[PDB]
């Protein structure tokens, strides 16, 4: 299942 | 043994129209078990493989709202490339993300992925170590120290050395054979004459899975290259692949020429030969 | 930017038997970006009905997709795929050869 930890590039 | 699950995440911005597309889709070894549309009306995550539908209504809709908050993190990101490389609001841009595990037959991770690509070109990507980041230009250097501002691939070693296997294991056991065994190509030689001076063979493999195939011509037992037409290997629309590599022969010589074939769920290597 | 040129390939599911019924396929690949517009054609006229994968892309990030149809292969129809993309002048059409 997808990762759900979220960050901008 | 080896085994992998991957993620494909394609977020593709539209200027005037609409706000950027988002799709993901997701990968064991190389079949497809989930689908995510943002372009959709009612847009969940879709099973695309019988073995994922047994999960509960709790995964399709956590599943549902990791992509709609994906989405909305790549908008935010595709600005920010825009400012790194000073682009215009004239320009249509892509952000391509991948990420995965691949396992070993032991249940062990080999390597790990989490690596970015904009308009075509790799962005940044996170090294073998899981640790370290490579960067490709000086924009991607203020990702990098963003990515270690708030100390994040710890979060993304976490997740690929742990619950990524995990979720591969699961996968693969609810799969059983029909996803942890490889079906073996079946093989078999045509023969065109294209003239009264020649002829062609072609080595045909058919129905296998996983796509990773070899397909050699040989001739009088060595090798021979600079006659061999070769295609890509091809989806053959119900989860096995195809190939098939080409030679054209002296007319009388079939009989020299061997086709090799290497594949996974094959006990030995094939060879080949044309029987008149 | 990175721009790609499209690898159209057209061929069946099983093994082309006149009257038996089948799939038509046409995998486009090695593209970019993801833009892409693959009508498959009977006798010159668009195929309705036509569906495809989800857009996926290869380790070199290139783009791919597989557009197909159930059909029935005949003595006489023709059938082929016509690909339009950004790095092509025109509409680029590739004619179904059985044995191939
Ligand atoms: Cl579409
Ligand atoms: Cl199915
Ligand atoms: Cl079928």
């Amino acid at each position: 299942s997808p990762r759900w930890y979220f960050y901008y590039l | 043994g080896s085994h992998s699950m991957r993620y494909f995440y394609t977020s593709v911005s539209r200027p005037g129209r609409g706000e950027p597309r988002f799709i993901s889709v997701g990968y064991v070894d190389d079949t497809q078990f989930v689908r995510f549309d943002s372009d959709a009306a009612s847009p969940r995550e879709e099973p695309r493989a019988p073995w994922i539908e047994q999960e509960g209504p709790e995964y399709w809709d956590r599943n549902t709202q990791i992509y709609k908050a994906q989405a909305q993190t790549d908008r935010e990101s595709l600005r920010n490339l825009r400012g790194y490389y000073n682009q215009s609001e004239a320009g249509s841009h892509t952000l391509q993300s991948m990420y995965g595990c691949d396992v070993g037959p032991d249940g062990r991770l080999l390597r790990g992925h989490d690596q970015y690509a904009y308009d075509g070109k790799d962005y940044i990507a996170l090294n073998e170590d899981l640790r370290s980041w490579t960067a490709a230009d000086t924009a991607a250097q203020i990702t990098q120290r963003k990515w270690e501002a708030a100390r994040e691939a710890e979060q993304r070693r976490a997740y690929l050395e742990g619950e990524c296997v995990e979720w591969l294991r699961r996968y693969l056991e609810n799969g059983k054979d029909k996803l942890e065994r490889a079906d073996p190509p079946k093989t078999h030689v045509t023969h065109h004459p294209i003239s009264d001076h020649e002829a062609t063979l072609r080595c045909w493999a058919l129905g296998f899975y996983p796509a990773e195939i070899t397909l050699t011509w040989q001739r009088d037992g060595e090798d021979q290259t600079q006659d061999t037409e070769l295609v890509e290997t091809r989806p053959a629309g119900d989860r096995t692949f195809q190939k098939w590599a080409a030679v054209v022969v002296p007319s009388g010589e079939e009989q020299r020429y061997t086709c090799h074939v290497q594949h996974e769920g094959l006990p030995k290597p094939l060879t080949l030969r044309w029987e008149p | 930017m990175i721009q790609r040129t499209p690898k159209i390939q057209v061929y069946s599911r099983h093994p082309a038997e006149n009257g038996k019924s089948n799939f038509l396929n046409c995998y486009v690949s090695g593209f970019h970006p993801s833009d892409i517009e693959v009508d498959l054609l009977k006798n010159g006229e668009r195929i309705e009905k036509v569906e495809h994968s989800d857009l996926s892309f290869s380790k070199d990030w290139s783009f791919y997709l597989l557009y197909y149809t159930e059909f029935t292969p005949t003595e006489k129809d023709e059938y082929a795929c016509r690909v339009n993309h950004v790095t092509l002048s025109q509409p680029k059409i590739v004619k179904w050869d059985r044995d191939m």
